[PDB]
C-alpha cells in the first residue's frame, strides 16, 4: 500500500492569508493525486485533481503542485469556509489511499482556561457509578494536559476528554475531562484533583474537592 | 445536473448485515466508475470499494474484502454496497461517489452504526454550581439534544460532542456560564422516545 503523509497535522492561520499544505507519497504516484476539503455535517468537496489541475467547480483560490512523491495545496486569501480539514488522495494504483488530514484552524491570541471541578451527583451515586467532571473553558491553543489525582495517585485508563470546535465568536476551545469510578472505589478516597497544564498558565492549576 | 440520492443506513449488531445505495442521475451511469468512501468518527476519509462502469469489475480495501460487495443496477441507475459480517470499526458515514478517483460528486453521508448495545435513553445528572450543567450519560445510539430553559438560554452554552465510553454507551455534558432564575436542561433522545427535564440547583 502507498502511504500518503500530510503535514503539518494542524495549521494555525488568519483569514485573508495565502497558505500551502503538503502531501507525501511513500512511492511514486506520478500526478494522480486529488485534494479535498471537509467541513463537519456536509459531504467532502474536491479542490484539485491530477496534482495541479484545479477541479471544475472548485473556487479560483485553490492551486495544486508537485509530482512523484511531494504534492502541495495552495489556498490564496483564505475565507472563513476554508477553516476545515484537507485530505490528499492517491488514485494511481489500488487500494486508493488518503492522507491522514491537515486541520486549518483559526489563529488568535493565547487564552488561559478557567478550570472547574464537579463531584458526582447524589442521584448518580444511587446507581453504583460515580462521574467526576473537570471543565476547561474558553482557552487557546487547543493543546491542554489534564491530570487526574485521587489521594495524590495519578489515574490511568478511567478518563475521557471531549473538546468543542472553535467558538464562532471568540475562536476558543472548551474541554471536559470526565473521570469514571465505581461507587465502591469513589468511597475509598477523599481528594479528587484535576491538575491542568496550558501555554496560557505559568504554573499548573489544580481544581479539587474533598468527598 | 449530477445527482446522487442516498438510502437510509442503520443500526446493526456485529456479524450482522446491511445494504446501502445511491440512485444516480444527470450523467451516463451505465459506463461510469462508481466508488464508496467512508469516514469513522474522529478518523479520516477511507476508500472502501469501486465498481468499474465499462466491464462491471470491482476493487476493495483489505479490511472489507469478502464481507462487502459493491454492485449496480444499470436499469434503475442504482449503486449498492452490501455490507456483511459487520464489525464495530465499520461504524461510519458512507458516501457513494462518482468516478474511481476524481470524486467531484458525492452522495449524502449514510450512517452505519455497528454495536452490540441496545437502544437506551440517557440518565440526566446535574453539574452543580459561575458554571453549571447536565451530565447526559449512558445513552444509545446517537444522538441526544440538549437545550436550556426550553430554548430561551442560548448564549454561554457549551454542549460537548458525545464520546463513546468503554461500556459501549455514549456520554456528554452540556455546560453553561451564568451570572450571580431557575436553570432547566431539556434532553431529548428520539431513538428511545425519551424526553428528560432536569433542573440544576446549588
Ligand atoms: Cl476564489
Ligand atoms: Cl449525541
Amino acid at each position: 500500500d502507498i502511504q500518503m503523509t500530510q503535514s503539518p497535522a494542524t495549521l494555525s492561520v488568519s483569514p485573508g492569508e495565502t497558505v500551502t499544505l503538503s502531501c507525501r507519497a511513500s512511492q511514486s504516484v506520478r500526478t494522480n493525486v486529488a485534494w479535498y476539503r471537509h467541513k463537519a455535517g456536509q459531504a467532502p468537496m474536491i479542490l484539485v485533481s491530477g496534482a495541479s489541475t484545479r477541479a471544475s467547480g472548485a473556487p479560483a483560490r485553490f492551486s495544486g503542485s508537485g509530482y512523484g512523491t511531494e504534492f502541495t495545496l495552495t489556498i490564496t486569501s483564505l475565507q472563513s469556509e476554508d477553516f476545515a480539514v484537507y485530505y490528499c488522495l492517491q488514485y494511481n494504483t489500488w487500494p486508493r489511499t488518503f492522507g491522514q488530514g491537515t486541520k486549518v484552524e483559526v489563529k488568535r491570541t493565547v487564552a488561559a482556561p478557567s478550570v472547574f471541578i464537579f463531584p458526582p451527583s447524589d442521584e448518580q451515586l444511587k446507581s453504583g457509578t460515580a462521574s467526576v467532571v473537570c471543565l476547561l473553558n474558553n482557552f487557546y491553543p487547543r493543546e491542554a494536559k489534564v491530570q487526574w489525582k485521587v489521594d495524590n495517585a495519578l489515574q490511568s485508563g478511567n478518563s475521557q476528554e471531549s473538546v468543542t470546535e472553535q467558538d464562532s465568536k471568540d475562536s476558543t476551545y472548551s474541554l471536559s475531562s470526565t473521570l469514571t469510578l465505581s461507587k465502591a472505589d469513589y468511597e475509598k478516597h477523599k481528594v479528587y484533583a484535576c491538575e491542568v497544564t496550558h501555554q496560557g498558565l505559568s504554573s499548573p492549576v489544580t481544581k479539587s474537592f474533598n468527598r | 445536473q449530477v445527482q446522487l440520492q442516498h438510502s437510509g443506513g442503520g443500526l446493526e449488531q456485529p456479524g450482522g448485515s446491511l445494504r446501502i445505495s445511491c440512485a444516480a442521475s444527470g450523467f451516463t451511469f451505465n459506463t461510469n466508475d462508481m466508488s464508496w468512501v467512508r469516514q469513522a468518527p474522529g478518523k479520516g476519509l477511507q476508500w472502501v470499494s469501486t465498481i468499474i462502469g465499462i466491464d462491471d469489475t470491482t476493487h476493495y480495501a483489505d479490511s472489507v474484502r469478502g464481507r462487502f460487495t459493491v454492485s449496480r443496477d444499470t436499469s434503475k441507475n442504482m449503486v449498492y454496497l452490501q455490507m456483511n459480517s459487520l464489525r464495530v470499526e465499520d461504524t461510519a458515514l458512507y458516501y457513494c461517489v462518482k468516478n474511481s478517483g476524481i470524486y467531484s460528486f458525492w452522495g449524502q453521508g449514510t450512517l452505519v452504526t455497528v454495536s452490540s448495545a441496545s437502544t437506551k435513553g440517557p440518565s440526566v445528572f446535574p453539574l452543580a454550581p459561575a458554571a453549571l450543567g447536565c451530565l447526559v450519560k449512558d445513552y444509545f445510539p446517537e444522538p441526544v439534544t440538549v437545550s436550556w430553559n426550553s430554548g430561551a438560554l442560548t448564549s454561554g452554552v457549551h454542549t460537548f460532542p458525545a464520546v463513546l465510553q468503554s461500556s459501549g454507551l455514549y456520554s456528554l455534558s452540556s455546560v453553561v456560564t451564568v451570572p450571580s432564575q431557575t436553570y432547566i436542561c431539556n434532553v431529548n433522545h428520539k431513538p428511545s422516545n425519551t424526553k428528560v427535564d432536569k433542573k440544576v440547583e446549588p
